[PDB]
RNA sequence: GGAU
């Protein structure tokens, strides 16, 4: 390695270290509240008397600020330097800092968040540190002012090199730029892990959910031509779904039901992958909002679907699955409302399972068929299944009604299915 | 234009 | 170190191939087309002038090419050498269509008809045994040339036999319609404006019954539909949306001149309509007034080609003004395969398309005799 | 080129079995040599090839690429049973004496095959042997003592020991016909070689290199080396009288060619 | 250390130089091929060279 | 009754679905703030179907 | 904005002052008005600066020497 | 429709349609409201043709208005994605114009469309 | 899938290296339980995959090998994120390797006076670079066209180094193929020049004159058609041969030129005043030519398994060598 | 797809 560069390491780990008065005056003019000149005149002590009544403010509107009082604003945290820290202190700090960063993250709109975190960015310098961690959890305040001038006192990583366009710049950054970052395929799974804590934590909220969803469904749409590409999305991507669904919070499953239909049309997967994506959608579904958007989800999923074994019968333990969270009233509901989706395949999936699975159920498929209109190899495929019906279950009142259903309604394809089979 | 005179060129 | 919610964590560790194999797959991808091209058709034997028509035989491995050369150059097609079995030579006859034929019913009987600008017609059974047809016994005046013609097959109800029908274009909308053997006038349609294109769709009835619909198109766009079972009466109006200067109708999705059937039980309706025109859109209708599907604005010439693929998943339109003015769009999706022609790929002015009966093939003639082949590799 | 990938006559010289290509399906007939039948077994499926045809004394071996082995009964023109070997890789070559059928696959793995009991006796793979385009078998007493293996060089197995017995120094292309004309003498050729190469089993001495005018295709052989029939590539047909009587090095006799009256 | 045929070659792996070849070919094809520090060992039919 | 019949008629029984461009999703953006993730969802199908 | 607006503006007018039977509601303006404000979402949302790469420098690797297990110890 | 008027019939329609492209062709055609609008403050239009399917029907209806001051001929036709197409766009056209210019090669058909349209008003 | 390989990297990070017959590499970060990444197709599965692929004790890099005659190796670049490097791992990059061809070598040729590389094609349709000095240094010779799947593999082939820098210096010949496509050793790039026989006959013989400036084609119909290599423009076409020509060779001084054939005559020309100088008939037809330019002396490698010496000065056999029993496959002078 |  050249002398520069490992002359370049030394400086970034003693980026901090304020050997002179110039890196000392670039180090306190860095500012969340104040412009240049006014900061490099305040105090410590000036600035952590309004941190603490900010967080103060924090901690009536969330009692969990209140613990930070203890810990980073501190009367003695003001005498608290990093640099003459050990290892496991500053591993230790860290950390501390990092779950800050978390629980304000629903609350930036709130001024008094800004004037606390001044505290840890003049104090403790995490724009120079944590870097990431800060700029990863101000990702949808991105048109707020606050974003903007997060960008002017912050030294961009290398995987946030697409906003060095916008640091001290009046137009904030557009959204289109945004795509591109998380186009990144690096950036995904570093904001995966991120993403990964605040489930853990509980500490996801709406915007960032709603602001997380459009984007990845966004590089989805830029990136519908590359199919190569897509094919090494699915890794990272629905695995980020499947912990979304595991999460209580309603807000994540539908966000996941969100993400997991974009790459469904943009890219037909495995039959195997979606009766997995039934699983887990089902597995956790509790709310009623998220009832509603996964019962959308499963249609167009098996609409997707595009293999022999399209229309085939679901498997023993999905089946159970799906009745035991959606009674059949409800797909009857489902399948009453005129502007419902096209599930035509699911149905007949799910008609199929109905025959072999459950007896009793036969005359609610006899609802089933007039609601919705399947299609000619679909209403084959159920003759097919209920002609064995037929040789094996006993003769019923409600099994010749299927099949006189089928008499009346394309009497002459009812004898295709018989001379084919018998 | 295509300008050949015109060619009959449509206007996507 | 040492349902269930974890399953998509699982089957995503398992496998890092995540796409459906296209093996499985019948019906083809949206925009990605797999072909290979295949040499040329007339190398063995080449052209001396376009190739004004083409067709391949229904059943037998053979494709007919005929030109201004007045030669029926027909080559037995296997896509690695493509020889020529035979030829034949119309002096006086130029050729600006040709066709198979086989009787739906009498499966041994093989035909060729030919015809071009000229007051008579071609008939070539399989030294050689031709026929003439030049006699329209008193519709003279209709007809000027026989030079744009198709053969469809007509079922007689009344005694349920089934034999071809040999189908002209009139001076002033005119539709003639001829016995294919014994030649004898038989019923004739006629439209208001000038006939620029007619195409055949054949609807079952029953087992054994079908019945031959006439679809006859205007400049403007106009759209008549006869019924050559019951002496040609319309049964049918409606008009192309958006349609002016037409020039060339078809239908897809089922039996016709393309894909012509074996056995009756083989007749199956077209569920497809494309529509060509001057300015170059081709409007897409759906069988099953109307409004097209969609309106594709690709090609910006004429539209002098237009073919459905055998099963009807992929329309072909093709323009002779310019050259490599050729498209392939995926059905329904109604999409334009993008990877398919590039700018290296040679197709000079386009001038005949056929599509194979099965194995996917793809034959395009150019206005230099020469016939290229392609491979589908979904099919 | 030609249309005809692949042909045979049968062992008594009056029928002729040849696989062409009607579009993408490959399409096989027979014909009466001594003087039109359209019948021909189309296989349903584009991938599938034919790589080898053999007469049976009237049925016909057909091996695929697909790992198997189809026997065509020429009359009913069906096919009556299919030999599968387990594995899939396409069979290079195959072999009859009465009820004993050896066949090798892409793998390298020899199959034996009884046409009496429908039954795959053993397999087995041997070392030596990095590829195997030809497999003959020896004409030794009533049963199968040695087999002749060839693909660059050519070798002898022993089906007991499942050993190499003797080497003989092959042409360089791969061999492309491996005929026994009798006793310790075989004719060997390759694709794109001018020359056959006659070898002593007994000994491994080259006995005479037989010269062709231009490249070898077939090989017929009469009698026991008393002619020699070789089709060349560009069309001609020569004739070798008596080569197992300068003497290394032998030329055609006699020369055959067909032309048009127009030319 | 790759076995051609034979014999063997030693390359650097920083660099992938060739190092080392075989004095003479050995009577029969390499099977197996084990290094430990100036010393590789060479397994031919029956013999460990 | 053949099986190709019966795969054509399978091919007969697809029907089109809108596909998805590079700017489909681009206006989800713009309306981003203050809307109920629901209504988004809603949102997403209606420009999917 | 300016031409697209007023193309707009001619066409909601056209309405206005023309129709016979107007609906005091001003629907076409409404509908004419989101228009133009998606126009401003695409036209505002290109940004004429090239956006900058993800720097992937490629960089040397240097081999070091690792201590390892000797085997002697085991015999 | 019922403010469309007159209108033209079918096959009054194909001959307009059939100038109009004619027009199209030899850059005799304009192509839009607003053009057709300025055109006529020019006064250098033979005839002015409008689609009556257009919704609002009122954002065409003020030609009419300029096309009766002017003394210029003016005709409604009923589909608007054939009088674009014909026009030779890829976008509807629900209003076009044709150039004054007594030295055109189709000056005769021109003459003789409009000579229907004032019989038409 | 079939595992043919495993190895544990030792640098301090938590991955496991596993290969499969397929020619996949799959790197799984065991402690997250989770892939890394996957390398598709690095080495040939008809060949094995990757039959060996182990980490050096203590670093970031992996070494691949195969059954188709190539080492490859990959890096691990430090993770370009400051905090949670251990989720941000750089995917693994081409370093460094050593190739060949993947079947065994049709033609070989010397590349320079100096004798430090040699030209070879394979069966693979491949031409390759190999240096013979100790750093092993191999490339593949660019395929990718001028403008104005690989080659059929080479036949026949010729060189000259006169004019190397200035234009193409190779020529080669392809199976079943009508032309002669060029190469230019400096740029290590196909020519911009295709040479046609001219007479609807494949290529048999190329050959080239000292100067570097001519190229002679041989077709198997019995022309001669001699191209300029630098406009690859042809000149001249001599046509005494009826059968293939399997030899073109002309002399240093670019005076007289030698041509044999499957016919079995021997052809001897004046390139300057383009006449038949002599005609000279052997018992069997010719299989292959070499000619010494500095003694002006060429073998002939005849069917009848002899090596017939001819003095082109004179125009007569000097030396006939006999004691082949079977075909002479290559010879050339000292 | 091509030049770059």
């Amino acid at each position: 390695s050249s002398l520069s560069d490992q002359l370049a390491q030394v400086a970034s780990n003693n980026a901090t270290v304020a050997l002179d008065r110039k890196r000392r005056q670039k180090l306190h003019s860095a500012s969340l509240i104040y412009n240049s000149k006014t900061a490099a005149t305040q105090d410590y002590d000036f600035i952590f008397e309004n941190a603490s009544k900010a967080l103060e403010e924090l901690s009536q509107i969330e009692p969990k600020f209140a613990i930070f009082s203890r810990t980073l604003f501190s009367e003695s945290s003001i005498s608290l330097d990093r640099n003459v820290q050990t290892k496991e202190e500053i591993k230790d700090l860290d950390n501390a800092i990092n779950a800050y960063l978390l629980l304000a993250s629903s609350k930036w709109y709130l001024a008094p968040t800004l004037h606390a975190t001044e505290w840890l960015v003049r104090r403790f310098q995490i724009h120079v540190k944590n870097t990431e961690m800060l700029l990863l959890s101000t990702l949808n305040y991105y048109q707020t002012p606050v974003f903007k001038r997060i960008l002017s006192i912050i030294k961009l990583p290398p995987l946030f090199n697409c906003l060095s366009n916008f640091v001290r710049s009046e137009k904030p950054p557009t959204a289109l730029t945004m795509i591109k970052l998380f186009n990144d395929m690096d950036f995904l799974k570093l904001y995966t892990s991120y993403l990964d804590q605040c489930i853990k934590h509980n500490a996801t909220y709406t915007n960032q959910l709603l602001f997380t969803t459009c984007c990845f469904i966004n590089v989805v749409a830029f990136n519908s031509n590359n199919d190569e590409k897509l094919n090494q999305l699915v890794p990272i991507l629905l695995e980020i779904s499947a912990k979304l669904l595991a999460s209580k919070s309603k807000d994540c499953q539908i966000a996941a039901h969100t993400i997991l239909v974009v790459f469904a049309t943009a890219l037909p997967l495995k039959k195997t992958i979606i009766l997995a994506a039934m699983e887990t959608i089902l597995s956790n579904l509790d709310a009623k909002e998220a009832k509603h958007s996964a019962l959308l989800t499963i249609c167009k999923l098996f609409q997707t679907l595009k293999g022999q074994g399209n229309v085939d019968q679901l498997p023993s333990k999905i089946f159970k699955l799906f009745d035991s969270k959606f009674d059949t009233v409800s797909i009857l509901t489902f399948l009453d409302k005129e502007d419902k989706p096209v599930c035509d395949k699911f149905i007949t999936s799910y008609t199929r399972s109905i025959a072999r699975y459950d007896r009793s159920k036969l005359n609610i498929i006899l609802s089933l068929l007039k609601k919705i209109r399947l299609e000619r190899y679909e209403v084959r495929l159920i003759i097919t299944d209920l002609i064995y019906l037929s040789e094996i279950l006993e003769d019923k009142s409600q099994l010749v009604e299927l099949f006189e259903y089928f008499i009346s309604i394309n009497e002459d394809l009812v004898l295709k299915c018989l001379k084919s089979l018998g | 234009g295509s300008k050949k005179k015109w060619k009959k060129q449509r206007k996507r | 170190d040492e349902g269930d919610i974890n399953a998509l964590t699982k089957i995503l560790s398992t496998t890092y191939n995540y796409k459906d194999t296209l093996s499985n797959s019948k019906l083809l991808p949206p925009k990605k087309l797999d072909i290979v091209r295949l040499k040329d058709a007339n190398a063995s034997h080449p052209s001396h002038s376009a190739i004004q028509s083409l067709s391949f035989h229904p059943s037998k491995p053979l494709l007919l090419t005929g030109g201004y050369d007045k030669t029926l150059r027909i080559y037995h097609i296997d896509g690695k050498t493509n020889h020529l079995v035979t030829s034949l030579h119309l002096v006086g006859s130029p050729i600006q269509t040709c066709t198979f034929y086989t009787s739906l019913s009498n499966q041994n009987q093989q035909n060729i008809f030919t015809a071009g600008r000229r007051r008579y017609m071609h008939s070539w059974d399989l030294t050689a045994k031709i026929e003439k047809f030049s006699r329209l016994y008193g519709h003279e005046s209709t007809q000027r040339s026989f030079e744009n013609f198709k053969v469809a097959h007509l079922q007689n109800s009344q005694t349920n036999s089934v034999h071809g029908i040999v189908l002209l274009q009139g001076n002033n909308g005119w539709i003639n319609i001829l016995h294919s053997t014994s030649g004898l006038w038989l019923m004739g349609c006629k439209i208001e404006g000038v006939i620029t294109d007619f195409c055949i769709d054949y609807q079952p009835i029953s087992r054994g019954k079908f019945r031959t619909i006439l679809i006859a198109v205007n400049a403007y766009g106009e759209v008549w539909e006869f019924d050559l079972n019951k002496n040609g009466h319309v049964i049918r109006r409606w008009k192309d949306q958006g349609g002016v200067g037409i020039t060339k109708i078809q239908v897809g999705g089922g039996t016709t001149t393309t894909c012509p059937a074996l056995q009756i039980s083989k007749i199956k309706q077209n569920r497809w309509l494309a529509v060509g025109s001057e300015s170059g859109f081709v409007n897409l209708y759906d069988r099953n007034t109307p409004t097209p599907v969609a309106a594709l604005d690709q090609l910006t010439t004429t539209i002098s080609n237009l073919q459905f693929s055998p099963d009807g998943q992929i329309l072909c339109m093709a323009s002779r003004a310019v050259k490599d003015a050729l498209r392939l769009v995926h059905l329904p999706s109604c999409s334009v395969f993008s990877n398919w022609p590039t700018s290296g790929t040679p197709l000079g002015k386009v001038t005949s398309v056929a599509f194979s009966p099965s194995g996917g093939l793809l034959a395009v003639g150019n206005e230099q005799g020469k016939v290229r082949l392609w491979k589908l590799n979904h099919y | 080129d030609s249309p005809v990938l692949q042909s045979a006559y049968d062992p008594s010289g009056q029928y002729l079995c040849y696989v062409t290509v009607a579009l993408d399906k490959q399409r096989v007939g027979v014909q009466p040599t001594q003087r039109w039948n359209e019948n021909f077994l189309y296989l349903e499926d584009s991938k599938l090839k034919v790589t080898c045809l053999k007469w049976v004394n009237v049925a016909i071996i057909l091996g695929m690429n697909n790992g198997e082995i189809w026997l065509y009964s020429v009359l009913a023109n069906e096919v009556t049973y299919k030999f599968t070997t387990g594995n899939s890789y396409e069979i290079k070559d195959i072999d009859l004496m009465g009820n004993q059928l050896w066949c090798i696959d892409s793998s390298d793995a020899f199959y034996q095959f009884d046409l009496l009991q429908f039954k795959l006796l053993q397999h087995f793979r041997i070392n030596n042997c990095v590829q195997l385009n030809k497999l003959t078998i020896v004409p030794a007493g009533d049963s199968v003592a040695q087999l002749l293996v060839a693909s660059h060089s050519i070798s002898l197995i022993d089906i007991e020991e499942k050993k190499v017995v003797m080497t003989f120094p092959g042409h360089v292309s791969p061999v492309s016909t491996l005929q026994v004309i009798t006793n310790e003498f075989f004719i060997s050729g390759a694709e794109g070689d001018r020359f056959l190469n006659v070898y002593d089993i007994h000994s491994g001495m080259t006995k005479c290199v037989l010269v062709a005018e231009s490249d070898i295709k077939e090989l017929s052989h009469s009698g026991q080396a008393d002619s020699i029939a070789v089709t060349t590539e560009d069309g001609s047909l020569e004739i070798f009288v008596d080569p197992l009587v300068g003497n290394k090095s032998k030329k055609s006799s006699k020369k055959i060619q067909i032309v048009s009256k127009d030319g | 250390v790759t076995c051609v045929g034979k014999t063997f070659q030693i390359y650097d792996a920083n660099t992938l130089h060739l190092l080392f070849v075989s004095e003479k070919e050995t009577p029969s094809s390499i099977v197996a091929l084990s290094a430990h520090f100036h010393y590789v060992y060479a397994a031919y039919e029956n013999k460990v060279g | 009754e053949d099986e190709e019949d019966i795969a054509l008629e399978f091919i007969n029984g697809e029907k089109k679905d809108k596909l998805v461009n590079m700017n489909s999703f681009t206006s989800m953006f713009d309306n981003i703030q203050n809307v109920q993730m629901d209504t988004f969802f809603d949102r997403v199908m209606k420009v999917l179907t | 904005i300016a031409r697209v607006l007023a193309a707009k503006a001619a066409v909601s007018l056209r309405y206005d002052a023309l129709a016979e039977d107007r609906d005091d509601s001003g629907d076409i303006g409404l509908e004419s008005r989101a228009k133009v404000e998606n126009r401003l979402s695409q036209l505002e949302g290109r940004d004429l600066r090239t956006t900058p790469k993800v720097v992937r420098e490629a960089k040397k690797v240097e081999m070091t020497e690792a201590r390892a297990y000797n085997a002697d110890a085991d015999t | 429709n019922p403010k469309a008027f007159p209108l033209a019939d079918a096959a009054l329609t194909q001959q307009i349609l059939d100038v109009v492209q004619q027009a199209a062709n030899l850059r005799q055609l304009k192509k839009g409201a607003n053009e057709a609008t300025k055109t006529l403050n020019r006064g250098i239009s033979e005839f002015i043709i409008m689609a009556a399917d257009c919704e609002p029907i009122e954002i065409l209806l003020h030609l009419p208005l300029l096309c009766e001051d002017k003394n210029v001929p003016y005709v409604f036709v009923p589909s608007r994605v054939a009088l674009g197409r014909a026009c030779g766009v890829s976008r509807p056209v629900i209003a076009a114009s044709i150039t004054t210019n007594d030295a055109s090669a189709i000056k005769t058909q021109i003459y003789a469309v409009k000579d229907k349209i004032e019989t038409l008003l | 899938s079939r595992i043919s390989s495993l190895s544990f990297r030792t640098d301090g990070s938590s991955h496991l290296s596993v290969g499969t017959s397929s020619g996949d590499l799959i790197f799984y970060d065991l402690d997250r339980r989770s892939r890394i990444h996957v390398l598709k197709n690095i080495h040939r599965e008809s060949y094995g995959g990757v039959t060996q692929a182990t980490f050096l004790n203590g670093q970031p890099i992996i070494v691949t090998s195969g059954g188709d005659n190539s080492l490859k190796e990959y890096v691990f670049d430090p993770s370009l994120s400051q905090g949670s490097g251990d989720v941000v791992v750089q995917p693994p990059r081409y370093l460094r390797s050593r190739g060949g061809h993947s079947q065994p070598p049709s033609y070989i040729a010397f590349a320079d006076s100096q004798s430090h590389f040699m030209l070879s094609a394979s069966k693979d349709r491949s031409l390759w670079s190999f240096s013979l000095r100790k750093d092993a240094q191999s490339q593949e010779m660019s395929q990718r066209l001028h403008k104005k799947s690989k080659f059929p593999e080479i036949v026949a082939l010729a060189i000259e180094n006169a004019r190397i820098g200035e234009w193409e210096n190779i020529i080669t010949a392809h199976k079943d193929e009508k032309f002669a496509r060029t190469w230019d050793m400096r740029n290590k790039r196909v020519g911009r020049w295709t040479f046609d026989t001219t007479d609807d006959g494949f290529v048999k013989s190329v050959a080239m004159s000292q100067c570097g400036n001519f190229g002679f084609i041989g077709s198997s119909n019995g022309s001669i058609t001699i191209y300029n290599m630098q406009s690859g423009i042809l000149r001249k076409k001599y046509k005494l041969h009826k059968r293939a020509v399997t030899g073109i060779s002309l002399d240093g001084m670019n005076r007289k030129m030698v041509s044999c054939g499957l016919d079995g005559i021997v052809g001897f020309y004046d390139f300057n005043k383009s006449t038949l100088l002599g005609k000279l008939k052997l018992d069997a037809p010719i299989t292959a030519m070499v000619y010494h330019r500095s003694s002006d002396l060429f073998a002939l490698a005849l069917d009848d398994l002899s090596i017939v010496v001819i003095d082109a000065v004179t125009q007569r056999v000097v030396r006939q060598l006999w004691g082949h029993s079977n075909r002479i496959t290559a010879f050339d002078f000292s």
